[PDB]
DNA sequence: TCGAACTCAGACGCGGCG
DNA sequence: CGCCGCGTCTGTTGAGCCGATG
RNA sequence: AUCGGCUCA
């Protein structure tokens, strides 16, 4: 029919049209000449010719580039066939059936607020004025301030406040739908419950980036809403944000606590050797926040203190015991959020993540699941406000170069210089030489890094009451790559030490490696030399995307059809399971 | 010191002398066009190479001809500026020299019968403004450089395509310029093979037959035979002695009387050694040694004429009685073995089917034409016009060197067409790297990668339409008259403008001009892609060229490239590089004579750089003596070691010469990673002009350059002093020297006001001197949009000090404070350009004007009587811009209406209306209405009002320069008439008319009043014929495409400012997007009461290794100190000695800078201006690796009272308490980036809907709604929602009867829904069963 | 959108798809190879019947 | 209907020929 | 049975912008 | 509507 094969206008008396309607004309002209050349009998090769242009027009309608070569249009592209509205990424089945554009929707640019509940997300006004409107007509029109849809759209333009008040009504326990994309899982659109707030950027709780794998360095966000009464309730009861804490791939939680908490947590829950209050004692956690706020006592100072724990192992509930414990004053203040059914040596040590992890799971198991999520968002806050009261930063005197440098790598030049020599007297082949200088170098640079970790550690040296003791220390890049945070050994030992040999873009390794670092600024060459591997990293990062996401769609359209129908099969045995630790250890 | 020099000094940390100051940044461009069009006499480049390779075209049957002479390029008729206003191309005609001569058919050579001489106009050509942008219908454009492989041989060897033989193959390949390729190969069993344009394989020989030489000749050419002598009982063989070498022995090899070598025994070198020492080469043997030989020369019955055995062929023992008998005492054979000589030939030719030429020639021809018949003419035709015509094959000037080096000649040039002997000789070398002797070639080597620019591709565009051309030029001259028959009637313009403006305009490589900074600029300009016609695609470029080569040192940067699907594709030209003559890169190096490094400089290519030794910049030199430590580093064959004092031969030129220019401006570039280094250069070209922009606190040196070859900044053309400085011109008096004799010589500078860039941001231009005072050439007059005195300044720098903060900067987000806003120091312009076009309809033609039916009368006071928007008028979002109404259908009537419509009194022909509006969303402040109309239309008030306007201007402009022209011309023509007595009280009482009828003397004053007159008159009609011309060009009507009568043409102007959710970032890779402005209370204040303005974090320094911006910090408040030393020195009002000694002392700080400024020559006043420009923080300088270190930036906090460490206590500001520990406080220097909010936020309920497949459209710009494609589809079944996707499927997208009802039922209070089918679904069903496919639906 | 339309053809004509996809579904019925059936449609050849 | 197109590449199944 | 050669068919996902042509 | 080009995560 005509509409599936539009003529549209242009500006100026120009008509652009689809192809098909180019290769009917070829085919109709074709036809109708034949058919007068066939009436008048006229002599065989012209009956030929045209019957063959005839096939030709047709089995170029079908499909345009099969038979022979493609017939093109004026811009020597070709033709758009019937075959290939259908094909292809743009055809119907793909581009158009599956995926459709939808409406009730919008996109923005993604913020982070930390004074929500990880039930809860920001809207900007604006935004959730244009996607709530028929609502907003309905509550206006049955309050019975507006008589008609008019007098609603005009004042719903003009923005006069009562406007603001039904909207606030509208949206409460109304969740919405986020999403990102690529949703490379199903944990990648969630359903939260709006707040509204001024501006132009969708906020976002700090727990749930993990998830998502977002970052705030300029990424995008969607929104849909969610229209009628049975789909309200299945975007509160399947896919909320408080519901799905365990990832399907694996039971492993899915909001480990990520990179600024966990330094909050590492700095109270620590302890130094000297600073006040040294060894008095006191009566309960409260005490030690009014002692700790008034300035008389420091966060970290070791001290003895009276607690009282709960723990259920009987019949399902709950029985207290008391006693004196040995702890620090901040630990006593962590002890204020704990829920009532843990033991108090989940508190009782300098909480790097890993503690924070098997502190949450531990929560999850005894007590529930409402319990760990007030404790979750609790461990949050108070991770960031402790982390901002103590004020952390990096300054180029933390960067600690190791003492012993110079003699460590003037021997190791030594070295090589003398198989060199014996190189050179032919006393050893081409390839040992080229193995043993590997050999040495790596050496080398083994025990730089170890003195270099040697020095930063602990050597922290201070005294009270008496002579001298060492303490682990508190130097800003030694608490951020030790509890956690940000950063590894490797990645301290590229800002001290030596950084190592680097690879040439064939594989091999080339023979004179790096010799300065990141705090003595490098060469012209070395640095030439670095560029090597960095742009062999970033051209394979752009370049995997492709066959990833191309697998991903051959799986799930293999396994797509399989669904758990029966209860019972009623089979007999299956396979068997034994352990693989076999090669090496477990 | 220049003049721009003396207002504010910038100190230097630079340690190394400099040889070779950079060159003129973008000279590429400008030399190669400059080549293009230029005549050359004698040596062809440009447009002369190009006629005379058409040099004269005779007839069909050589009767007549025409000969090329000459050519010239008229002048443009508009100027740039006009030519973009306008909006039209900016180019020149071409007029070209013809000469016509008749020569007759009677005589050999009656060439006497006519020669008619003329000039013919043909094609249009544009030309390169100042800068090395073109100007294409009024939109700048650019052009970019191209890297392709070079024309010539090649050798290379696949590692086994059949990988399962698990065996190397070896190949060859002929490439020309123009022309058809050619491929040589082996196969998995050693058998050659040829392919022309990857036909079909054929086994080889078979060109070497196709040559018309057989067996015989040229498989003597091929071998070099073994000689034996069948001596009437018996065979002899001559051993040349090293023959026998690495070989086993049969029998007791011996000679014709002595025992030479026992049986089983290989011939070592001894054996070698005694057979020479014994001067003996013909030796008896077996004549089994014949068995399994073959035949070298071909031998016959030379009684019949029959072929005892044709040439290369087999043998056997009776065969040695035939060639005894037939009168044969000689047998020629092969010195075979597969390792050394292996029969590689042999087995091609027992493969091939053929033995004449005419067979070989059938087969080649049926082969690339299957079917037509192959007579004669054809096949030979074939086989010549292919690789042997210059007309279809040509290799270069530069091919041939590169074939010819490759070979191992001497010569380097010659013809540039195959021959024989170059096929011969490829076969030779590639059987011989298949025998072990030299090795293949590779190709990222950028010794055979050649680039190719604007000049060359114009070149061949217009060389392929002056083909075209000839064509025609040969069909006509042939038929008709001759003597009548002027030239210009036979050639036709249009193919060669179509192909020029075709490529000039729509080709792959012709691109906008990113215009957001002057960075934008000459960093698009110098840039080298790999893509385009005759090269790679994103998706054919394998792993291997996206990498790093070793050759790259000194002409691309390693650190400069995109990040999307093209990585190493696209990749800038370094600093200092050149272009060779032929085409390969060059990089400068110095001279070191007897280990004294000289200070001549040469120019070394890709593949001279592996011969010799180069030192590096760093190795300290000993003070014009030789290095001063042993084992120099040194790098040589593309690898690094070290070497002696005297082996090495160049020293580098300058510490950066490796990287780019976008990249060579970041300060403490040594310290930070590589990946982050490029993030950084390749977000600094993307920042956003500010209102009043700021310079760096801290550069690297190489700000001035970029920012004055950039040609955004208005520079003196001659020296002088200030004459009139305005807001938007100023004029400028010539000093006497620079002055010749013809004018009185001003300038007269014209800014540029508002105008718009093509990313819709502001140009405007700023005046930089004051009144009266002096300007030496070179120097700047205006600063740009994104410079300050001359220095590029390109974002604002704040003061930072980077700590956690409640959460607020979670990841990589800011927190900028609420003082940032209020100063206004990160707002911006942005206009926006709004057109209307009126066209004649079939029913008639269209107009512009306020009377619009049906609108109330309220919107239409902001229009005047013409109805276009007034000047000024604040507009927003759906208002009238300009008035316009459409002509439609007139129906036929009744009396009765007449009558009332007669008093009622309003129509003819109900009209439909269409006028401009602006699109929902958009405000602002209109500020430009222009005006376009054809010649022919009446002109409405308004363009008569805007060209008389303009028309004003432009008569004062003319009439002041030829004013103040005559200022000067006058106070000659007052100084010239007081000659011939005195009337000194009477000279100026009476008006200065009356000074030509005054008392006159005979001898010599009557020529005096003569040229008073004289003069005068000549002076009058230069100006009144000068304004004629002018006007006549204003008021000239314009050219418009068919159908258009005019077109209106408004403009709109913004003012955005920051807020939540919009971008920053470093110039060093930290990027971020601002999440709280907060108010001036809760900022942490330092002991002294001063806020923050920042607050970074600091979990991003140890992961990602970019160091730069803690040294960078602790530079920042290290130089504003000492400004506000300054300060305070100078509020206070103190002296001038004490600034004098205090400046002096801040200058001498390093520890072997090389700045030495020495200003007790500077003057009072100077020194206290200069003062007065560093009261806001000391500037300072930092090349790229040569940079500053530890010990000096501390010396620099410790002269201005500021811890040494770098950081301080900060106090809270909510609260009152101490923050626990120290910390960092500094200047960053920051950037706005144009990835603003107010782009991104969108959202809809309701609106437009597509046509063909019902449902809605998409993107912002035509409100559309998000996409839902298939992957969020999976993720709605993993979890079991079912409802949720059949409402997005059917109610909220494609069923109409359903969407309709949902809405009334959401309106209503009733949360339902009632769903159909997608109609697309049926859609979809209409086009299968049009292809002839019975789908259809069962039913219940 | 639902009504359609029809021309009559002078001279039959060959689908493409039931002749020029894989295993031809026509060569394959006749039996003959494809090249045949081609020569034949493409006006090269005669056919006894 | 002359005018290009080029060195994607990896895998699979079929039509000829031994 | 076993090479050996030939024409199809695949290659991430959302968005933003501006020329070109009909 | 198609095509080419630059850019974001
Ligand atoms: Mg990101």
């Amino acid at each position: 029919p005509p509409d599936l094969r539009p003529l549209v206008p242009l500006d100026g008396g120009r008509f652009a049209t689809s192809d098909l309607n180019d290769l009917y004309r070829r085919v109709i002209n074709r036809n109708n000449r034949l058919k007068r050349l066939l009436d008048l009998a006229a002599p065989d090769i012209i009956v030929r010719n045209e019957k063959r242009m005839l096939q030709e027009a047709v089995d170029a309608l079908l499909d345009n580039g099969r038979r022979g070569r493609a017939i093109t249009g004026s811009n020597k592209r070709p033709l758009k066939s019937l075959a290939d509205m259908i094909k292809g990424k743009q055809g119907r089945f793909r581009q158009n059936l599956l995926g459709k554009r939808v409406d009730y929707s919008g996109r923005s640019v993604i913020t982070v607020g930390p004074y929500l509940r990880l039930h809860q997300c920001g809207l900007p006004k604006k935004m959730a004025l244009e996607l709530f409107k028929p609502f907003i007509y309905g509550k206006l029109e049955l309050r019975g301030l507006a008589t008609t849809i008019k007098a609603a759209k005009k004042m719903v333009e003009r923005e006069e406040a009562v406007v603001w008040d039904i909207l606030d009504e509208v949206i409460r326990e109304h969740p919405v739908l986020l999403n990102r994309a690529p949703t490379l899982h199903r944990l990648g659109i969630q359903a939260f419950e709006p707040v509204l707030i001024e501006g132009k950027a969708i906020q976002l709780h700090p727990l749930v980036c993990a998830a998502y794998n977002a970052d705030f360095d300029g990424d995008q966000m969607a929104v849909h809403v969610p229209l009628t009464l049975e789909a309200q309730l299945e975007a509160r009861a399947l896919m909320m944000s408080t519901n799905n804490i365990l990832s399907p791939a694996n039971g492993e939680p899915i909001i480990v606590p990520s990179q600024d908490v966990v330094l909050g947590l590492y700095y109270m829950t620590r302890d130094c050797v000297n600073a006040k209050g040294e060894g008095m004692v006191l009566t309960g956690p409260k005490e030690a926040e009014r002692l700790y706020r008034s300035g008389l006592a420091s966060l970290h100072a070791r001290v003895k203190v009276r607690i009282t724990e709960y723990e259920k192992d009987a019949n399902g509930e709950l029985v207290a015991k008391t006693s004196l414990k040995d702890t620090t004053v901040g630990r006593a203040i962590l002890w204020m959020i704990v829920p009532k059914g843990l033991p108090y040596s989940i508190v009782n040590q300098a909480l790097g993540k890993k503690a924070i992890s098997k502190m949450l799971n531990t929560c999850y198991r005894i007590l529930g699941l409402k319990p760990t999520v007030i404790f979750a968002d609790q461990i949050m806050y108070t991770g960031f406000a402790y982390a901002a009261r103590s004020g952390a930063s990096v300054g180029i005197d933390d960067m600690v170069i190791p003492e012993k440098k110079h003699e460590i790598i003037s021997e190791a030049e030594a070295e090589v210089a003398e198989i060199q020599e014996q190189f050179q007297s032919g006393l050893v082949t081409a390839g040992e030489r080229y193995n043993k200088v590997i050999d040495i170098w790596a050496a080398a640079n083994d025990r730089v890094s170890k003195a270099m970790m040697d020095n930063l550690q602990t050597e922290t040296v201070i005294n009270r009451d008496g002579q001298e003791e060492k303490q682990v220390s508190f130097n800003s890049i030694y608490m951020m790559a030790d509890s956690g945070a940000r950063g590894s050994a490797a990645q301290i030992r590229q800002l001290a030490g030596m950084r190592g040999l680097m690879a040439k873009p064939d594989g091999s390794i080339i023979e004179t490696p790096i010799t300065a670092n990141f705090r003595e600024g490098l060469n012209v060459l070395q640095y030439f030399i670095s560029t090597h591997g960095a742009r062999k990293g970033l051209a394979d990062t752009a370049l995997k995307t492709a066959n990833s996401g191309y697998l991903t769609r051959r799986l799930v359209d293999v396994a797509q059809d399989l669904v758990v129908t029966e209860d019972d099969c009623g089979t007999h045995e299956g396979i068997m399971m034994t352990p693989v630790i076999e090669g090496g250890d477990v | 010191y220049s003049y721009t020099e003396k207002k504010r000094i910038r100190k230097d940390f630079g340690k190394r002398p400099q040889v070779l100051d950079v060159p003129y940044l973008l000279s590429i461009q400008l030399d190669s066009f400059q080549k293009f069009i230029e005549q050359d006499p004698e040596g062809q480049y440009g447009l002369e190479a190009a006629f005379r390779s058409v040099f004269p075209i005779q007839s069909y049957s050589g009767n007549s001809e025409l000969q090329y002479v000459s050519y010239r390029l008229g002048e443009p008729v508009f100027d740039v500026q006009e030519c973009q206003i306008r909006g039209v191309t900016y180019s020149a005609p071409l007029r070209v020299k013809l000469r016509l001569v008749i020569y007759e058919r009677e005589a050999p050579e009656g060439t006497v019968k006519d020669i008619k001489e003329q000039e013919v106009y043909m094609g249009e050509i544009p030309l390169m403004t100042d800068n090395g942008t073109f100007v294409i219908n009024g939109t700048e454009r650019v052009i970019v450089s191209q890297l392709h492989r070079s024309p010539g041989v090649f050798f290379d060897s696949d590692k086994g395509k059949t990988h399962s033989s698990g065996k190397v193959l070896y190949n060859a390949r002929i490439i020309p310029y123009r022309g058809s390729w050619l491929d040589f190969e082996f196969d998995p069993k050693d058998n050659l093979f040829v392919r022309i344009d990857r036909r079909r394989k054929l086994p080889a020989t078979i060109i070497l037959r196709a040559l018309n030489y057989t067996t015989e000749q040229i498989l003597d050419l091929f071998f070099e035979k073994v000689i034996f002598e069948i001596r009437d009982n018996k065979l002899q063989m001559e051993l040349v002695p090293e023959r026998l070498r690495g070989e086993t022995a049969s029998f007791d090899i011996e000679a014709n009387g002595k025992v030479y070598v026992e049986k089983g025994r290989r011939i070592t070198a001894r054996h070698i050694r005694q057979l020479e020492k014994d001067d003996v080469k013909l030796i008896e043997v077996p004549v089994e040694y014949i068995a399994g030989k073959v035949v070298a020369k071909d031998y016959i019955d030379e009684s019949t004429g029959e072929l005892i055995c044709a040439a290369n062929m087999e043998l056997s023992l009776d065969l040695l009685a035939k060639l005894s008998q037939s009168g044969h005492k000689r047998i020629e054979t092969l010195f075979t073995n597969d390792l050394d000589h292996g029969p590689y030939i042999s087995e091609t030719l027992r493969v091939d089917p053929t033995n004449d030429r005419l067979s070989a020639l059938v087969e080649i021809y049926r082969m690339m034409r299957p079917g037509e018949p192959p007579t004669r003419e054809a096949a030979e035709s074939l086989f010549e016009n292919l690789f042997f015509s210059e007309d279809r094959y040509d290799l270069s000037a530069v091919g041939r060197m590169k074939f010819n080096r490759s070979l191992l000649r001497e010569e380097i040039e010659g013809s540039g067409i195959l021959s024989k002997d170059d096929i011969i000789d490829v076969m030779k070398k590639l059987i011989d790297i298949r025998n072990g002797k030299g090795e293949v070639d590779d190709i990222d080597h950028l010794g055979n990668r050649r680039i190719r620019s604007v000049g060359e591709m114009a070149e061949n565009q217009f060389r392929v339409g002056l083909v075209r051309v000839e064509r025609a030029v040969k069909e006509r001259l042939s038929l008709g008259d001759l003597d009548t028959l002027m030239p210009q009637d036979m050639i036709n313009a249009k193919p060669i403008s179509a192909a020029v403006k075709e490529f000039f305009g729509s080709s792959q490589l012709s691109q906008f001009m990113d215009q957001n900074n002057p960075l934008s600029e000459i960093t698009h300009k110098r840039r080298i892609s790999a893509l385009g016609p005759g090269g790679l695609t994103r998706e054919r470029a394998g792993f291997e060229v996206r990498d790093v080569h070793p050759t790259h040192y000194g002409r691309v940067c390693p650190i400069e490239t995109p990040e999307g699907p093209n990585i190493g594709l696209i990749n800038s030209l370094s600093v200092y590089a050149q272009t060779n003559e032929y085409g390969f890169l060059e990089t400068p190096y110095r001279k070191v004579t007897d280990g004294v490094v000289t200070d001549e400089i040469h120019y070394l290519s890709a593949i001279e750089e592996g011969n010799y030794v180069i030192a590096q910049a760093n190795s300290n030199l000993d003070e014009e003596g030789h290095f001063v430590e042993d084992l120099v580093t040194c790098r040589s064959k593309g690898e690094s070691s070290l070497f002696s004092r005297d082996q090495v031969d160049y020293m580098d030129v300058s510490t950066q010469q490796v990287v780019s220019v976008g990249a060579s401006l970041i300060p403490f570039l040594e310290h930070d990673d590589a990946n982050r280094a490029l993030m950084g250069a390749n977000m600094q070209r993307q920042a956003v002009p500010t209102l009043r922009a700021d310079k760096p606190l801290v550069g690297t040196g190489m700000e001035r350059a970029v920012a004055v070859d950039s040609g955004v900044t208005a520079v003196a053309k001659r020296g002088g002093v200030v004459q009139y400085v305005d807001a938007s011109r100023i004029v400028i008096k010539v000093n006497e020297d620079e002055m010749y004799p013809g004018e009185a010589g001003i300038d007269i500078y014209n800014l540029t006001k508002y105008t718009r860039s093509n990313q819709n941001t502001c140009i405007n231009q700023m005046p930089c001197v004051s009144l009266g005072e002096p300007v030496e050439r070179g120097d700047v007059l205006a600063d740009g949009p994104s410079t300050d005195l001359g220095e590029l300044a390109l974002g604002q720098n704040m003061r930072v000090a980077f700590m956690p903060w409640n959460g607020y900067n979670f990841e990589d987000s800011i927190l900028v404070s609420e003082r940032v806003v209020q100063e206004d120091r990160f707002t911006t312009i942005h206009i926006q350009e709004l057109a209307c076009v009126s066209r004649d309809t079939k029913l008639g033609p269209e107009e512009i004007t306020a009377d619009i039916p049906n609108v109330g009368e309220a919107a239409l006071s902001k229009l005047d009587e013409s109805g276009i928007v007034y000047i000024g008028a604040e507009v927003t979002g759906g208002d009238i811009l300009v008035g316009k109404v459409t002509p439609k259908g007139e129906t036929q009537l009744t009396p009765e209406e007449k009558l009332l419509r007669a008093i009622f009194g309003e129509k003819a022909s109900d009209v439909k209306d269409s006028s401009l509006r602006v699109p929902n969303g958009v405000s602002g402040t209109v500020i430009d209405v222009q005006v376009f109309t054809r010649d022919g239309v009446e002109k409405d008030k308004r363009a008569l009002e805007i060209e008389e306007m303009q028309l004003k201007q432009a008569k004062k402009d003319l009439s002041e320069e030829l004013q103040i022209l005559e200022a000067g011309l006058f106070s000659r023509i007052r100084a010239v008439l007081v000659a011939g007595g005195v009337e000194a009280e009477k000279l100026d009482k009476l008006p200065r008319d009356r000074w030509l009828e005054l008392g006159l003397t005979d001898e010599e004053k009557q020529n005096q009043l003569e040229q008073l007159a004289e003069q005068y008159d000549e002076l009058k009609h230069e100006f009144e014929k000068k304004l004629e011309a002018k006007r006549r060009k204003i008021t000239q009507g314009d050219d418009l495409a068919p159908g258009v009568l005019k077109i209106v043409k408004v403009y709109l102007a913004v003012k955005r400012r920051i807020q939540p959710g919009d971008k920053m970032a470093g110039r060093h890779g930290n990027k971020g997007v601002i999440s709280k402005i907060n108010p001036i209370e809760d900022m942490p204040y330092d002991e002294n009461g001063t806020p923050v303005d920042i607050v970074l974090n600091p979990l991003g320094v140890p992961s990602r290794m970019n160091i730069g911006q803690i040294l960078e910090t602790h530079l920042g408040m290290a130089a504003k100190g000492i400004g506000d030393k300054i300060n305070a020195m100078l509020k206070q009002q103190q002296e001038v000695a004490k600034l004098r000694e205090f400046i002096q002392r801040a200058y001498d700080l390093g520890a072997d800078v090389r700045q030495k400024v020495d200003l007790s020559t500077f003057s009072d006043e100077e020194v206290m201006r200069l003062a007065e420009n560093l009261r806001k923080g000391m500037p300072i300088a930092t090349p790229v690796f040569d940079g500053a270190k530890e010990a000096e930036i501390k010396e620099l906090l410790k002269l201005g009272d500021l811890p040494t460490s770098g950081q301080i206590r900060l106090y809270d500001g909510r609260t009152g308490e101490q923050f626990e520990r120290p910390v960092t406080v500094g200047y960053m220097y920051m950037l706005k980036l144009n990835h603003l909010v107010d782009d991104k936020m969108h959202a809809r309920s309701t609106g437009s809907y597509s046509l063909v497949t019902q449902q809605p459209l998409g993107g912002k710009a035509q409100f559309g709604g998000q996409r839902f494609g298939e992957m969020e589809v999976w993720a709605l079944e993993a979890y079991g929602a079912a409802y949720t996707l059949q409402e997005m499927l059917t109610v909220k997208s494609d069923d109409v009867n359903g969407r309709t009802k949902m809405y009334k039922n959401i309106v209503d209070g009733n949360h339902q829904m009632e769903p159909g089918m997608p109609e697309s679904f049926n859609v979809l069903l209409k086009e299968i069963r049009s292809l002839g496919i019975n789908i259809e639906l069962e039913d219940e | 959108r639902e009504r359609m339309g029809h021309i009559e053809l002078a001279s039959p004509t060959a689908h493409i798809w039931f002749l020029k996809s894989l295993p031809s579904r026509i060569g394959l019925l006749l039996d003959m190879p494809l090249r045949d059936i081609e020569r034949v449609l493409y006006f090269e050849s005669y056919v006894v019947i």
